[PDB]
């Protein structure tokens, strides 16, 4: 049946095996075969063993060529023939990987058919030049209201999501991806961000849940999941973000926009540590290899918004860094912080206090920031930044007889903090972010009891939806808030406040 | 008259205490940071020696 | 034809085997013909047996062993000329401004040896500046190293831009802004911005030359961008007699790049993960920063210290070289001052009585005492109340807040950015202003009459205008 189709395919291989250069393992220990042969081999070239193992050739030494095996050592033994495939690593790139969970090689680990994508293009290629870029100005809206306002994000830029282990770091990230469904539905292909999630060291059960959740929210059809799971070998892990980046290049080159979330480069680091140590290259600061800066930098400048002559496109990126004790002082965090252009630092205490998003507002910055912010949201949340600044100082005033101004700030601030809570795995529309924050700015929400903020929010949104979805759509489509709209909004809020 | 002065003094003392504790915090923090570097170095030396042999 | 075949490609450390007695010397530049154009390898060892060990500048990915290499014969020779101002240049001396082949006169080796004891500065000189804060509390000095601290953007880069404008007025000098570990997106903005503010005009004149060394460029090329830049500057200084001001970006990324190359070379990186040849690498670079008899280089460097640790050996080594430190404060920018400069944390070692002139010194000491007292007084004065100021103390507060406003002085480049045409203030006239303010000639003149103005002459005008 299906068996017959496979046998036919086997009949369809019979190719002349005149391997111009073969190799023989001299000794294989530690997944570091030292091969005799491979005279004309290119560096990092893909090699196929008798065991069928795939490798890269980091060391080209004069007497031996030190293959690093991608495969397991289990079948490998000394003397093994090493065919020289003669092709440096390449992975299929194209829109073929939309809704496809693939390993680095390109094998569909979800088995959603053999990947048919436009071309297979090599894993490593150097980052775009100065003149091949044009400055960011296009927002991207993550649905997370706080992210969109406090640290507004744009296109073809890097900005961290650096935070403490298992705080559902992936949950914060996943929320962005979900909101991209709304924009994805939208026609403009800059609004179609074809997300790439790079699950690094993440156990297959966890990624299966991720996949399932994505399927539940029907997100697998702009999503691409490059998977190097916990089991997946340190070469695969090492080349995994690079491989992923190339997939992104097809979109970027096609002028479209897309978002690649490298999660977490901290586990990428460990894999490089393993590799370096196995090649006995000295391990850098904090026993994390010395060229880790170089490695991360090579990857991270591929995230770029190309020039309009390069067909205004981008590969937005949002690297995730895991802070073991919360130490941004840790060598890999410090390096990465320097490399990137913004960081968002989730606060563990806030997470524990159930404030999800758990964002540490002070330790979150975006350098592009308000350049890539919706004008409407900019107007109604410049105020929010200043209010929160006061609220931070007046946080300690929560220890009481307080100045009336201080006590007012404390009330206004507490209501705001609750407003910026957004239950995990439920994005919000921008046209509904802007009215709510306006209310808070006008202090309408201050009066509303803290417990009734929640009831107020959903109700207000429906109230607005009923009363004037003409306004909401107008606000949405204009993307700006005119004095007439803000006027109407203050009034509308007053009407809602009465109920 | 006394009670107001008493509470005023309590506030004053407790404020100045927060400051004094802060100064000491800073002094031991710098020492901590240096000590951290030293641990890294001592470990690093062990690794270097190991690699060397 | 000195040629050799590649016999290893372990990392970016490429060992090349040359035929007997046809061996390059150390620091020579080798060019391997490639579909990458060339790969430039710099000979960093002789391993003997007619083989060498070299480092690469351009990436070695997909390199095939046994490929013939051609030896240039000496450290890379990079184009120089007045023509080359206004070119973004990569490490290998090729246009990355993409406005085509660099129009060049002469080309010159990237490595160069520091001038002799005799040709070092025998007596200090004070380079003119136009920022008053700079001209009082940390006057620039020819051959000096001035290490920037504080955030970029509205901070460092705008400050750097101002300096180019000022230098053009001051001498007619040139610059080369060399950016190491440069985020290419940010660099693009800076280039475009530099074009916009006309310090680069390629439809006009471009004083500053750009060398941008992105982080994605290999560590070897990160190390060599600086040496190249200094050579360009030296062509101006020595061979066009110019006085120039050469910006360097992060020396953390200078260190970082060098550290890797050492470790790759197998040399034990010293404590705090910094190369054993750390001292020498700064030493060669920052002893080529000097006032020669022909000209003088002066270098403004940006000193980004990792983790705020000045205890780290690389920052310490930098501070040894540093003659001044400019410590931009964001608090200061928030006090509506552009200058963003923190006056009390800005210090220079060339500020000494004789060095800056006795009058200048005495005025400076008074201004330091005034500011020092103003800050300290304001600490408990705010708490206690402003009416708890003594007559003397509120005289000082009155004067001081007038000085605080006097600090505000727009920058010429920031004519657009603040919206107010910059106020260039010459060093002598800065002293004059402060003498008068100290003598309270302007303590009967309003605070915001000093807001966003320049020298003594400027505040005569504004004193009248604020009222009228």
């Amino acid at each position: 049946e299906v068996s017959s189709i496979l046998e036919e395919r086997i009949k369809g291989v019979s190719d002349e095996a005149n391997l111009n250069e073969t190799g023989r393992v001299l000794a294989v220990g530690d997944g570091i075969a030292r091969v005799f042969g491979l005279n004309n081999i290119q560096a990092e070239e893909l090699v196929e063993f008798s065991s069928g193992v795939k490798g890269m050739a980091l060391n080209l030494e004069p007497g031996q060529v030190g293959i690093v095996l991608f495969g397991s050592d289990r079948l490998v033994k000394e003397g093994e023939l090493v065919k020289r495939t003669g092709n440096i690593v390449d992975v299929p790139v194209g829109p073929g990987l939309l809704g496809r969970v693939v390993d680095a090689l390109g094998n569909p680990i979800d088995g959603k058919g053999p990947i048919d994508a436009a071309g297979r293009s090599r894993a490593q290629v150097k980052a775009p030049g100065i003149l091949p870029r044009r400055s960011v100005h296009e927002p991207v809206q993550t649905g997370l209201k706080a992210v969109d306002a406090l640290v507004p994000i744009g296109r073809g830029q890097r900005e961290l999501i650096i935070g403490d282990r298992q705080t559902g770091k992936t949950a914060v990230a996943l929320d962005t991806i979900l909101n991209q469904k709304r924009w994805n539905n939208g026609s403009d292909e800059s609004k179609k961000l074809y997300c790439v999630y790079v699950a690094v060291g993440q156990k297959r059960s966890t990624v299966a849940q991720l996949v399932q959740t994505l399927e539940q929210h029907d997100a697998m059809k702009y999503s691409i999941i490059v998977a190097a799971t916990a089991s997946e070998a340190a070469p695969l892990q090492y080349l995994a973000p690079f491989t992923a980046a190339s997939i992104g290049e097809w979109f970027r080159d096609n002028g479209k926009h897309a978002l690649i979330v490298y999660d977490d480069l901290s586990k990428q680091a460990v894999a490089y540590r393993q590799l370096s140590l196995l090649l006995r290259r000295p391990p850098g600061r904090e026993a994390y290899p010395g060229d880790v800066f170089y490695l991360h930098s090579r990857l991270l400048e591929r995230a770029a918004k190309l020039s309009e002559k390069e067909g205004s496109g981008s590969l937005t990126a949002l690297p995730v860094i895991e802070t073991q004790g919360g130490d941004v002082s840790a060598y890999i965090p410090t390096n990465v912080i320097s490399i990137t252009d913004g960081q968002i630092f989730l606060e563990a205490e806030l997470f524990y206090k159930g404030i999800r998003p758990a964002i540490n507002v002070g330790l979150s910055v975006s350098r592009v920031g308000s350049a890539a912010q919706v004008k409407a949201l900019k107007q109604v949340a410049g105020s929010l930044k200043l209010f929160l600044a006061q609220y931070r100082e007046v946080a300690a005033f929560a220890q009481s007889d307080l100045d009336a101004s201080t006590k007012q700030t404390l009330v206004r601030g507490e209501r705001l903090t609750q407003l910026l809570k957004q239950n995990q795995y439920s994005p919000l529309a921008t046209e509904e972010q802007v009215p709510l924050i306006y209310a808070g700015v006008n202090g309408h929400l201050d009066g509303i009891e803290l417990s009734r903020i929640g009831e107020f929010e959903s109700s207000f949104l429906s109230y607005l939806k009923s009363n004037h979805n003409e306004l909401l759509t107008e606000i949405r489509e204009k993307g700006e808030l005119s004095k007439e709209l803000l006027a109407s909004l203050k009034s509308a809020t007053e009407s809602f406040v009465a109920t | 008259q006394g009670y107001a002065a008493e509470i005023s003094a309590r506030r004053n003392a407790m404020d100045n205490a927060s400051k004094n504790a802060g100064d000491m915090i800073n002094r031991y923090s710098i020492l901590y940071n240096r000590t951290r570097q030293a641990v890294i170095t001592n470990e690093l030396v062990d690794i270097i020696t190991g690699a060397s042999s | 034809p000195i040629t050799g075949k590649v016999t290893a490609v372990i990392g970016a450390i490429v060992d090349v085997h040359f035929e007997q007695s046809e061996l390059p010397a150390i620091l020579n530049a080798l060019e391997i013909k490639t579909p990458q154009g060339k790969l430039v390898l710099e000979v960093a060892q002789h391993l003997g047996e007619n083989t060498v060990r070299t480092i690469a500048m351009d990436g070695t990915e997909g390199l095939v062993r046994g490929e013939k290499v051609l030896d240039t014969g000496g450290p890379i020779s990079v184009p120089v000329g007045r023509e080359t101002l206004g070119r973004i240049i990569n490490v290998i001396g090729e246009p990355i401004d993409e406005r085509g082949p660099i129009k060049s006169k002469l080309r010159k080796p990237i490595h160069a040896d520091p001038p002799s004891f005799a040709e070092q500065s025998t007596s200090a000189e004070i380079l003119e500046t136009g920022i008053k804060v700079v001209d009082l509390l940390a006057p620039y000095a020819r051959g000096g190293k001035i290490g920037l601290f504080g955030g970029a953007g509205v901070g460092k880069t705008v400050f750097i831009q101002e300096l180019i404008n000022n230098i053009a007025k001051a001498h007619g000098g040139f610059s080369v802004f060399t950016g190491v570990g440069e985020r290419t997106r940010e660099g693009n903005d800076l280039y475009r911005e530099m074009k916009e503010t006309g310090v680069i005009n390629l439809e006009g004149e471009s004083k500053v030359a750009l060398v941008f060394g992105q982080m994605n460029e290999p560590p070897g090329a990160r190390a060599r961008v600086a040496l190249t830049g200094l050579t360009i500057a030296e062509y101006f200084r020595d061979e066009e007699g110019q006085d120039v001001l050469l910006f360097i970006d992060n020396i953390f990324r200078f260190t970082q790049a060098g550290s890797e190359v050492s470790a790759l070379l197998g040399r034990i990186p010293s404590a705090v993960g910094y190369q054993p040849t750390l001292a020498t690498d700064m030493g060669l670079l920052q002893e080529r920063i000097t006032t020669t008899k022909k000209g003088s280089v002066t270098s403004v460097q940006a000193v980004y210290v990792p983790a705020d640790d000045l205890t780290d050996p690389a920052p310490a080594t930098t501070f040894a070289h540093l003659d001044a430190t400019t410590v931009l404060s964001r608090g200061i920018s928030e006090l509506g001052i552009y200058p963003a400069v923190d006056p009390l944390d800005s210090k220079s070692r060339l500020l000494d009585a004789a060095v800056v002139g006795q009058e200048h010194y005495d005025v400076a000491s008074k201004v330091q005492e005034t500011l020092q007292t103003y800050k300290s007084l304001q600490d408990i004065i705010a708490i206690l109340g402003m009416d708890e100021l003594s007559e003397q103390d509120k005289l000082t507060v009155e004067r001081a807040r007038k000085i605080q406003r006097f600090l505000s002085q727009p920058f010429a480049v920031a004519e657009v950015f603040t919206g107010i045409p910059g106020k260039l203030v010459r060093l002598k006239d800065t002293v004059a202003s402060f003498k008068a303010v100290l003598e309270g000639k302007y303590d009967n003149i309003p605070e915001h009459a000093f807001y966003m103005v320049g020298g003594i002459e400027d505040v005569v005008a504004k004193a009248e205008k604020l009222a009228a």
